[PDB]
RNA sequence: CGAUGUUGGAUCAGGACACCCAAAUGGUGCAACCGCUAUUAAAGGUUCGUUUGUUCAACGAUUAAAGUCCUACGUGAUCUGAG
């Protein structure tokens, strides 16, 4: 009943899939690792 | 507490205000310097809808809430306690806090449906016939957003919409 | 005394660590069911078909019990008795009967 | 341990009857554990192909509780197949028509979607009240704990606990309730 | 003290025994297990061991199949050095992560040095005319676990 | 009653009350001021 | 495009509600009858004729009304071929 026009992920109207707490935590962990890397690459 | 009594005799009416003894605050509050009752008894973010021993301390004998200027609560605590009282009344807790109607208690009706953590009024919600798909899902609210700051021992946030 | 798990169900766990610290030992003797936690065996013995005039006929009456039903009601009775569905009891064709292994492997 | 092969097999794969009181319990939390018991996912000898599955007897089905406004919001949709035969019945109306229906549908939904679902649903017994036939009653082994702790109402509280709980505020004497 | 739903944590409060009493009880339990081992009152022992990249739970008179060839002749005895767990009807010894060579000794006799049945490995791509067929015949070895011994050198 | 997305009082006698899950401008002096939040 | 056969009509209609009728109401610059708007409701209905191939459209007589659309502008392995 709730059709998605066109394809799900390419068109102007896409699927409104949200961002999860797991995704946020994974990105935060990656950011922490990169911050440590750029600290070690300083001196 | 004050009560008003009426006496009728020979087409003459006399109303009298009688004062009876009322309970006072407990002698030792854990945080005496707090300006607010709950916030000085250290119940902030500690009560729920099922804590009737606390929710019934200040409600009228017919289930109505008490004014903030009389209770002494801060605004957020007053709103939280009002919502908790509503949820308890809908869930069926506090069964003696209702008006007595002998004429209306005789015509029994359909058995009451058990419920808890009810946010809206039972007579004001329309059934969700469509319910949506995964991308646009119509969620059913459970509990209240005012109690989202309560202490969570498990650490998982409360599911207020499910 | 101390135990992480209750000692009420079939073994008594006692954990310990060796003095070196590199080995965890545990003594778990089995637990017997106490006599007070059991009930006497029920005995069912009733011979209501016995006749005071002809014992041979009495035995024949109790031994000649027979009953027959159609496939439908019989399968319904079997499903009700074994708490299954009616579809389990229907037979299968030759293609499925002849492809069963005559000598399935056995372990132990 | 020193059992013969056949009695050891019978003991290992024997069916067990569990009891579950559904009074003031969420049907979903009842159905999750009921479905676990029905599938047999609580046995270390469990396998999909094996017929390891135990019977679950749920009583007090009429006295289940829905959290929130699900009683008036949750709907159940059926279609008779004929044109114009699409019915959407509210949860409260379905419960009034048939108390067993709510928990039966919950367990059916939570069960796996294979052909074994019907077979393990035939092993589920639902009773609106505490009126169980003696034949089923004599089969019970243990009663599983209720998933939700039911809070006690105010008049059910003991006077000792009521007086033990402190008065957080002191109402004025002149105020009238 | 108020008693609300969230005023107390929703799990039983745990109290642990004092360390010196715990150590004394551990010494007593270790001594009892050691005296049982010395008396030899254990009937049959099973052992979880690490061998050829896998962990096997084996008893005496047991058979195991290893998916790689060993540098031994058939009928040779081999001591399985990595023993993670030993157990009997009454006691059970765990390693951290391994037990002692002087504590446990497991022997296995090599029986058969053979090759596995032909396993099929075929890759196929739709409408790309890519088919690749391969036959795998993995060498295998059979080991018979004969005996599992435990010594009273348990401190 | 007029069904509107924004409710505003058109006189001093209009009172706002929440009923049946909606908001309402009810008016007794001027019944034409009856508004219902959609 | 190694064929998804077209308008209109006949037969049978399934569905949506953005309701034409029937039902319950709010406001009227609602006195009554006629009306004008808005809310809720889709189980059931929604005519016969002249001209035109016509969908439309005009006209005649009525009806409680002669609703707007979707369905491969529903339906040609059910029918017509007027265009
Ligand atoms: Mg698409
Ligand atoms: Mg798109
Ligand atoms: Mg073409
Ligand atoms: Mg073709
Ligand atoms: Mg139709
Ligand atoms: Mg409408
Ligand atoms: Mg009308
Ligand atoms: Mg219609
Ligand atoms: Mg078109
Ligand atoms: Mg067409
Ligand atoms: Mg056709
Ligand atoms: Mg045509
Ligand atoms: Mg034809
Ligand atoms: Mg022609
Ligand atoms: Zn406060
Ligand atoms: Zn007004």
């Amino acid at each position: 009943r709730n059709r998605i026009p066109g394809r799900q992920w390419i068109g102007k109207h896409r699927r409104p899939r949200p961002v999860s707490a797991q995704a946020k935590q994974n990105m935060i962990r990656r950011l922490e690792t990169e911050a440590e890397n750029q600290y070690w690459l300083s001196r | 507490f004050r009560e008003v009594v009426e006496i009728l005799d020979g087409k003459t009416t006399i109303i009298e205000g009688r004062i009876t003894e009322t309970p006072q605050e407990s002698p030792n509050p854990p945080n005496p310097t707090g300006q607010c009752p709950i916030c000085r008894w250290n119940l902030k973010h500690k009560y729920n809808y099922e804590d009737v021993l606390l929710l019934s301390q200040f409600i009228r004998p017919h289930g109505g809430m008490l004014p903030r200027r009389i209770t002494g609560l801060c605004q957020e605590e007053h709103l939280k306690i009002e919502e908790c009282v509503k949820m308890a009344h809908r869930a069926g807790l506090l069964p003696n806090h209702r008006p007595k109607l002998p004429e209306g208690f005789v015509p029994k009706s359909k058995p009451r449906l058990n419920r808890y953590l009810t946010r809206w009024s039972p007579r004001s919600v329309k059934p969700i016939y469509n319910k949506g798909h995964r991308w646009n899902k119509v969620r059913m609210p459970v509990g209240s957003p005012l109690l989202k700051d309560n202490v969570s021992y498990s650490g998982r946030p409360l599911l207020l919409y499910h | 005394t101390y135990s992480s798990l209750p000692d009420d169900y079939n073994c008594k766990v006692e954990l310990a660590l060796t003095s070196d610290g590199r080995t965890i030992v545990c003594y778990h003797p089995s637990v017997d069911i106490p006599y007070e936690h059991t009930k006497p065996i029920p005995r069912p013995d009733p011979v209501h078909n016995i006749e005071e005039t002809h014992d041979l006929v009495l035995k024949t009456r109790l031994e000649e019990k027979g009953e027959h039903l159609e496939q439908g009601p019989m399968i319904e009775q079997l499903s009700k008795m074994f708490f299954t569905t009616k579809h389990r009891w229907y037979p299968r064709g030759q293609y499925h009967r002849r492809r069963r292994k005559p000598n399935p492997p056995k372990d132990r | 341990s020193s059992f013969s092969k056949a009695p050891q097999q019978w003991a290992t794969f024997a069916r067990v009857w569990y009891l579950l009181d559904g009074k003031m319990q969420p049907p979903g939390k009842l159905a999750a554990m009921a479905s676990v018991k029905l599938q047999g996912l609580h046995k270390p000898v469990y396998h999909q192909l094996s017929d390891c599955g135990d019977h679950v007897v749920i009583m007090n089905t009429r006295h289940i509780a829905f959290s929130g406004n699900k009683w008036e919001q949750k709907v159940y949709s059926s279609h008779t197949g004929y044109p114009g035969g699409f019915r959407q019945v509210t949860a409260a109306q379905l419960h009034q028509k048939d108390p067993v229906a709510i928990v039966k549908l919950a367990i059916y939904g939570m069960l796996p979607k294979n052909l074994h679902r019907r077979t393990m649903m035939q092993r589920l017994h639902l009773f609106p009240d505490e009126d169980i036939p003696e034949d089923i009653l004599k089969n019970l082994v243990e009663e599983l704990p209720q998933p939700r702790k039911v809070p006690r109402r105010l008049d059910e509280y003991t006077q000792e606990e009521i007086e033990a709980f402190p008065r957080v505020w002191s109402p004025p004497e002149d105020y009238r309730l | 003290v108020p008693k609300t739903s969230l005023g107390s944590p929703p799990w039983p409060d745990i109290v642990l025994p004092d360390p010196v009493e715990e150590t004394r009880h551990h010494a007593e339990v270790v001594g009892q297990v050691n005296e049982l081992i010395a008396a030899g009152r254990y009937g049959r022992l099973f052992a979880v061991v690490h061998f050829a990249g896998h962990q096997w739970k084996v008893t005496a008179e047991d058979l195991i199949l290893i998916e790689n060839e060993l540098d031994v002749a058939c009928g040779e005895r081999i001591r399985l050095e990595k023993v993670l767990l030993v157990g009997a009807d009454n006691f059970t010894l765990l390693g951290k992560p391994l037990l002692g060579k002087e504590l446990v000794r497991v022997e296995a006799t090599v029986i058969e040095k053979t090759e596995s049945w032909p396993k099929i490995n075929m890759k196929f791509q739709k409408r790309k005319n890519y088919q690749r067929k391969r036959i795998t015949v993995n060498p295998q070895t059979v080991l018979r676990i004969n005996s599992i011994e435990i010594a009273p050198c348990l401190c | 009653f007029k069904t509107k997305g924004v409710l505003k009082k058109r006189c001093r006698d209009c009172y706002l009350v929440k009923r049946r899950g909606r908001w309402f401008i009810y008016c007794k002096t001027n019944p034409k001021h009856k508004q219902r939040q959609m």
